[PDB]
RNA sequence: GGUGUCUUGGG
């Protein structure tokens, strides 16, 4: 019931479409499912700059 | 419907046995799990009084 | 009407479609692939017979186990200028060159189906939790999550 | 010698197109009249059908045209009791309406009654007033080419709930696949 | 829902110009342009005039994906012409060949009433 | 419901010309020869005039909804 | 060198036999003829008092398409780039319509011809809605019965089809290019014999049917073509013609500036 | 810079199962023993049964990319009807005397038989071919 | 099901909210488009990132552990497609072919020599398909024998990375185990197996456009003549079951070792009307032309197969209802329609017609039936097969 | 921001 499988977070669940115009290895997410979801990126010596974008 | 239930998946009350002619409908009827059982009225099914 | 279903995997306007010769475009353009392997020749026969429906302007009996053949639908077709085997010759809409093979195509009935993209799509950053586990929540309609 | 002959002469369907008698004249009169029998899912049993009244009388050739019944090769003399009316009517409400449906592999039958009721359409002409937690009325209906006899019956056709598109059964760019 | 501007399909965008060049690296005198709101209704049409000229080697497009309103065109001509002025008088003759056939239109036109 | 704007595939407008037609109709004509004085010679048009089914007739005949 | 031949002509349809010039050219201007010739139509519904028994929207559906005399259209900056606020006069045109069936009997159809313009940008002959004739009635908006008042008002604006399916000045371009299959461009599908079941095309005459001892001609190409544009009314076919060519013109101009830009 | 020259009457030409490429069967008349079979293009070229044939194979065309050519600049084809291009895809050097080559037009065959001393030098990968009439 | 119902990804952001897929991997995920929905989880956090990224992203994934084969093939049109592009009597202008060479991403930027050069230069399409396939394979694959001269030009010889002779389909590029696919993964590592996919259907789908291809009714109809032959042969079928029974119901037939009389009976009767319907419908097969449809698929091998064929124009046969024939639900007959003993195919559900002509009704009544079976099977097996499952992992 | 059943569905 929940320590074998459980519910979980960070997912989604849709309708899919195919696509021939891709490489193989890419899926395609929608624009809001992309703004929904979130991926944690630690800052570095590096990439401040795009994150400061991302904040704007 | 028929509460035959579904403890007894013996695959007989499912096929449409052959006096389904003209009583019930050998095109509708649901899938997945209530298959073959909840049946429906053939276009010209009449229920006695 | 013969589970010939699927849904709209893209859209195009007005121009890009094929176009044959009279200035028809097509409307909805479903995948040939479907047909061998299912075995529903009833989709050919009624776009065929619809296709005879508008033109000589009465709606096609197509009562089952009747004397309708596939031939008498087929010169009634013929006899108003068509090929008689549905087939009509069409044109690529990127550059006019003529599409090679010719193609199927006449009017068929669809009909829309509930299950619209919105009532399935979803997603969940994080949320509502129940109460006698944490775990995250059960449904759609609640921010839910996935099993 | 009616023998082997119907019952029902043109006499009948005169009368119930008038739609009364020659000195109401409906359904339940034509069964106690002496022409329809009912008969259940027993005698059924103890009984004989002839598919439609053309197969009455022995009936006698090879165009590829039409379809195969069987001519009935084993009594010189046959012995029918009945004769139905239409075979058609052996389909379900949600099935009379796929058009042609006997060209067809019957998995397609099955998922067509169970599809054509989800058709987004018309149900009942007063959504104003009715105050549901779902409905839903389609723009623009069309009642479609493709009808049979019994649309003539389930009013699918003054309150239709699908539409009519130029389809072209043509791979284009592969979105299609 | 999620569907972009339905006229983002013309409007350029307003710092990505109208036309971005970029040459190409792999054979000599060769290069590329990404187009941008534009359709086959005008790349089909520059090729194909780019396809009878004697100069003219190798030019071609491709409309990465309709889900976007743009594509792109690769240029090369032989060891003497720049692909730009190439294109500059391709532009030139298909202007040239339209204004005379509005020309002639509206005279036959004016002619049949 | 109400004849449409524009003819689905095609698009030469065909609302107008309902009217017309069920006149037509009320002098024994028939569908293919009211379209053709009615002037649709692709089917596309004659489709979305030959099918459409028009109900707003029975959606009125409520009393009042006021 | 390209030539024109029209053949026959009303203000709708005019079946015209463009020769001498490439494929592409043709396709480029069917495509310029249906997509990207602007028009003027109804672009924001405001409401202001609904009692019929139809649902909003939808009548603001049906009066979004409607076709509208645009023939001076082409004077009228766009609606995202003119120098005011949302609409004034200057880049819209204004429509208000408004009947009721008063009288507790009887229903009205409240059509087209109804459409009284207010005001716009004069006198350019604009924003009018379109009439066959002059006892044309016209589109039937909606069905009215005992105090079911309606009374609306439009805005019009000016936009292309790429936007959307009601600035599509012309209605359908027919087309078809060497009837006789003369170049083998086609492959027909036959079961007997291929000449026999492929009814020949309307345009039988125009072309010398193929002698039986001609070789392939492998240099030839596709060069007449004949098409046929109609317009529901919207514009003057010939202006269509003449629109479209002037924008394409317009295009390839924006695009020579383009590559002059960077220079 | 021709790599072989002969001149042929072909014997059979089967279409069967294409409308545009036919196979012919060639067979020389300055010397028998160099049995030769080839398809060819019908709307391109079209031949008849019991014709001739002026075959030429080289292996340079002069006297990387292709472009279409210049008006200006001239072939050794510039004396045929038939200029196809292929790969060296087999040579199997047999008995004495029956060598066969295989050689492939990007679909399009080529086997070719005969003298040792004649074929000898198609040790190629590129061989040009020179249908004439 | 299988450790390819997962597989990594990666992200483009693309609008109106969907799914986008490639369309070689709808087999692994055996997934549709008839609406199927699919989870998509996220990684969260560097570790798991990494693990995605070197453990299950797909090119790793192309050969299963399940039969040492590709799994993960070409899917219906570029299928259809490949293959008829790739015939032999296929050519390509020079204009179209400044396209299809720009499409390949991989591509270096070099025309091909076109194989002809004189009267009007063209191109054959296996030197296009030559394209994609990265220089460095080789392959040798002969059906029937054939020679190294190849009349009906089956076979495949692919040297040095450009196709040499050969109609390409199902087994050589397909899911075939050694198959092309198989080959040039073992042969260059996954990244080069992903980039294939990439270029042949891109290719192969912008000249599917540019050509076309359909199906219509008219594909699976047959002349006259081909309706006489299979006419006459379900005629010896239902003489030969005449002659059967007059056997066996004079007391004449011999009986196979452990079958009663009934069951020799029956297994003698379906021996019979099988072979009658296959030899129609290799009747029909055999006869139809060659750019017709139908035949271009099955050869194709996308969809579609021969009993398909045999069953749209020729026949059906007999159906069945778990193994035997159809039972006698009413007493000694299977309707109120025929008499009682009447063991002649038409009875106990020979279904003479073929589609294209539409079935009689007791036809359809049966055929109903079988299908009937064939749905309570697809909706009652499954769960015998996930209890297993799930015993056999733990 | 209930929760518990049953019902109908979709793959
Ligand atoms: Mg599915
Ligand atoms: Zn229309
Ligand atoms: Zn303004």
């Amino acid at each position: 019931g929940n320590l074998m499988g459980k519910r979980v977070d960070f997912s989604a669940r849709t309708v899919i479409s195919g696509d021939p115009n891709l490489e193989l290895d890419q899926v395609g997410v929608p624009i809001s499912i992309a703004k929904t979801l979130s991926y944690p990126e630690t800052v570095t010596q590096y990439n401040i700059h795009r994150l400061t974008e991302y904040v704007r | 419907n028929t509460p035959i239930g579904r403890d007894g998946k013996l695959a007989k009350p499912r096929q449409l046995h052959n006096t389904h002619w003209g009583l019930v409908c050998p095109a509708e009827t649901p899938e997945g799990q209530a298959c073959g059982l909840v049946k429906n009225l053939s276009l010209l099914s009449g229920i006695s009084i | 009407r013969h589970g010939q279903k699927g849904t709209i995997g893209v859209t195009y306007r007005h121009e890009d479609m094929p176009f044959s010769a009279e200035g028809i475009v097509p409307d909805l353009i479903i995948n040939p692939h479907a047909i061998p392997s299912r075995m529903t020749v009833a989709h050919l026969i009624e776009c065929l017979l619809s296709k005879v429906g508008s033109i000589r302007g009465y709606e096609g009996d197509a009562t089952p186990f009747t004397d309708l053949t596939v031939d008498a639908v087929s010169n009634l077709l013929r006899d108003n200028g068509y090929q008689s085997r549905g087939f009509e010759v069409m044109y690529n809409g990127h550059t006019g060159k003529k599409l090679m093979a010719q193609v199927f195509f006449g009017p068929t009935y669809y009909q829309r189906l509930r299950h619209m993209v919105d009532d399935k799509i979803h997603a969940r950053a994080r949320g509502p939790v129940q109460v006698l586990t944490r775990q995250p929540v059960e449904g759609r309609s609640r921010d839910g999550g996935l099993r | 010698d009616n023998k082997g002959e119907l019952r029902i002469t043109k006499e009948h369907i005169r009368k119930i197109q008038q739609g009364y008698d020659d000195d109401v004249y409906g359904w339940s009169s034509l069964v106690t009249s002496g022409v329809i029998e009912y008969v259940d899912g027993e005698e059924e049993e103890t009984i004989m059908i002839a598919m439609t009244p053309e197969d009455l009388q022995t009936r006698s050739l090879n165009d590829t045209a039409k379809r195969i019944k069987p001519e009935m090769s084993t009594s010189s003399h046959h012995t029918f009791t009945h004769c139905e009316i239409h075979p058609s009517m052996i389909l379900g409400v949600a099935a009379s309406i796929i058009p042609f449906p006997d060209h067809n592999q019957s998995p397609r039958n099955t998922y067509q009654s169970a599809m054509g009721k989800q058709a987004m359409g018309v149900f009942l002409t007063n959504y104003n007033v009715r105050m549901d937690t779902m409905a839903n009325i389609l723009y623009y209906p069309q009642k479609p080419l493709a009808k049979t006899q019994a649309m003539e019956y389930l009013k699918f056709r003054e309150l239709p709930a699908g539409q009519n598109a130029i389809v072209a059964i043509a791979c284009y760019s592969g979105y299609n696949q | 829902m999620n569907a972009p501007d339905r006229f983002e399909l013309f409007i350029l965008p307003d710092d990505v110009p109208k036309l971005k060049i970029t040459p190409d690296s792999r054979v000599p005198n060769c290069i590329i342009i990404k187009f941008e709101r534009e359709d086959h209704t005008l790349a089909n049409l520059l090729r194909e005039e780019l396809a009878l000229y004697p100069d003219v080697t190798f030019v071609a497009y491709k409309v990465e994906h309709p889900l976007f309103a743009n594509f792109v065109m690769r240029l090369q001509t032989e060891e003497g012409t720049r692909p730009k002025q190439a294109l500059e008088r391709a532009c030139a003759s298909i202007i040239n060949k339209l204004k005379t056939l509005d020309h002639k239109f509206n005279e036959e036109w004016n002619i049949k009433n | 419901m109400i004849i449409p704007v524009r003819c689905f595939s095609c698009g030469k407008v065909v609302g107008d010309k309902w009217d017309a037609y069920l006149r037509l109709l009320e002098e024994g004509k028939q569908e293919g020869d009211a379209l053709d004085e009615l002037k649709l010679k692709r089917y596309c048009c004659r489709r979305m005039v030959l099918t459409h089914v028009d109900l707003i007739e029975k959606f009125l005949r409520y009393n009042p909804l006021e | 060198e390209p030539k024109v031949n029209i053949i026959n002509a009303q203000d709708d349809e005019v079946e015209l036999m463009l020769s001498d010039v490439n494929l592409s050219l043709a396709n480029s201007l069917r495509r310029t003829m249906l997509a990207e010739v602007p028009t003027l139509a109804i672009d924001l519904v405001e409401i202001k008092m609904n009692t019929s028994v139809l649902a909003d929207e939808f009548i603001s559906h049906r009066l979004g398409l409607i076709p509208l005399v645009s023939e001076d259209v082409e004077e009228m900056k766009y609606s995202r780039d003119c120098t005011c606020e949302d609409y004034c006069d200057e880049c819209s045109v204004v429509l208000e319509l408004s009947a009721r069936h008063e009288g507790e009997e009887g229903t009205t159809d409240v059509y087209s011809s109804s459409l009284i313009k207010v005001s716009g940008p004069g006198n350019l002959n604009v924003g009018e809605p379109v009439r066959r004739d002059d006892y044309d009635q016209g589109i039937l908006l909606c069905k009215l019965r005992n105090h079911q008042e309606l009374n609306i008002r439009c805005i019009a604006k000016k936009g292309i089809a790429k936007e959307h399916a009601k600035w599509s000045p012309c209605s359908a371009i027919a087309f078809e290019y060497d009837p006789h299959n003369k170049l083998k461009h086609t492959d027909f599908w036959f079961e007997v014999d291929a000449k026999k079941e492929w009814p020949d095309s309307k345009y039988a005459t125009w072309e010398e049917p193929p002698k039986p001892g001609e070789v392939f001609d492998y240099k030839a190409k596709p060069n007449r073509f004949y098409m046929t544009v109609e317009t529901t009314g919207s514009l003057k076919a010939n202006q269509v013609f003449s629109r479209g060519i002037k924008t394409l013109q317009e295009k390839l101009a924006n695009v020579l500036f383009e590559l002059e830009n960077s220079r | 810079s021709a790599l072989f020259d002969d001149i042929f009457t072909v014997q059979t030409v089967d279409n069967g199962r294409y409308n545009k490429v036919s196979r012919i069967i060639g067979i020389s008349t300055t010397n028998s023993a160099i049995k030769l079979t080839l398809d060819i293009n019908n709307e391109m070229f079209p031949v008849s049964q019991d014709d001739s044939l002026t075959v030429t194979l080289a292996n340079s065309l002069s006297l990387k990319s292709w472009r279409p050519p210049k008006p200006t600049d001239k072939s050794l084809a510039d004396d045929y009807d038939y200029v196809m291009f292929g790969t060296v895809y087999k040579f199997e050097e047999g008995d004495e005397d029956k060598i066969k080559v295989y050689v492939s037009f990007g679909g399009l065959l080529m086997c070719l038989e005969g003298g040792y001393k004649s074929l000898a030098s198609l040790k190629q990968d590129n061989l040009y071919i020179l249908i004439r009439r | 099901l299988h450790k390819m119902s997962m597989m990594a990804h990666r992200v483009k952001v693309m609008p109106y909210s969907t799914f986008r897929l490639n369309l070689s991997v709808t087999s692994p995920y055996n997934a549709d488009f008839d609406g199927d929905e699919m989870n998509l989880h996220v990684p969260q956090s560097e570790e798991t990132r990494a693990e995605l990224s070197q453990l299950c992203a797909v090119p790793l994934q192309i050969v299963s552990p399940q039969s040492n084969k590709p799994v993960m093939g070409i899917v219906q049109d570029t299928l259809c497609g490949v293959r008829k592009m790739t015939l032999r009597d296929t050519f390509i202008e020079y204009e179209q072919v400044m396209n299809m060479l720009f499409w390949v991403p991989s591509w270096d930027g070099v025309v091909p020599q076109p194989a002809i050069l004189k009267p009007k230069p063209l191109w054959t399409g296996k030197q296009l398909l030559s394209i994609a396939i990265p220089s460095g394979i080789h392959l040798q694959r002969t059906d029937g024998g054939n020679s190294l001269l190849s009349p009906k030009d089956n076979g495949m010889l692919i040297v040095d990375g450009k196709v040499m002779f050969g109609v390409v389909d199902k087994k050589t590029v397909g899911s075939g185990g050694g198959g092309l696919i198989h080959t040039v993964m073992r042969e260059k590592g996954p990244k080069i197996c992903a980039e294939l996919f990439g270029n042949i259907q891109k290719v192969v789908n912008y000249w599917l456009l540019h050509n076309g291809f359909s199906i219509g009714i008219g594909d699976a109809i047959a002349d006259a003549s081909t309706m006489k032959e299979i006419t006459h042969a379900i005629s010896s079928a239902k003489e030969q079951v005449q002659e059967i029974i007059y056997k066996a119901q004079h007391n004449e037939l011999e009986l196979k070792p452990g079958m009663t009389l009934r069951e020799s009976f029956e297994g003698e009767v379906s021996r019979t009307l099988n072979d009658a319907r296959d030899s129609a419908g290799r009747s029909a097969e055999m006869n139809l032309k060659d750019l017709n449809n139908v035949k271009q698929m099955v050869s194709a091998g996308s969809k579609g197969s021969f009993i398909n064929i045999a069953q749209m124009s020729a026949c059906v046969g007999q159906q069945m209802v778990e193994g035997k024939r159809i039972a006698f639900g009413f007493a000694d007959r299977s309707l109120p329609h025929f008499t009682k003993d009447d063991f002649s195919p038409e009875s106990k559900g020979f279904v003479e017609n073929s589609y294209l002509r539409g079935l009689t009704p007791q036809e359809f009544f049966f055929h109903a039936m079988a299908g009937r079976e064939g749905l309570i099977d697809t909706a009652v097996k499954t769960a015998e097969t996930g209890y297993i499952q799930r015993r056999l992992v733990k």
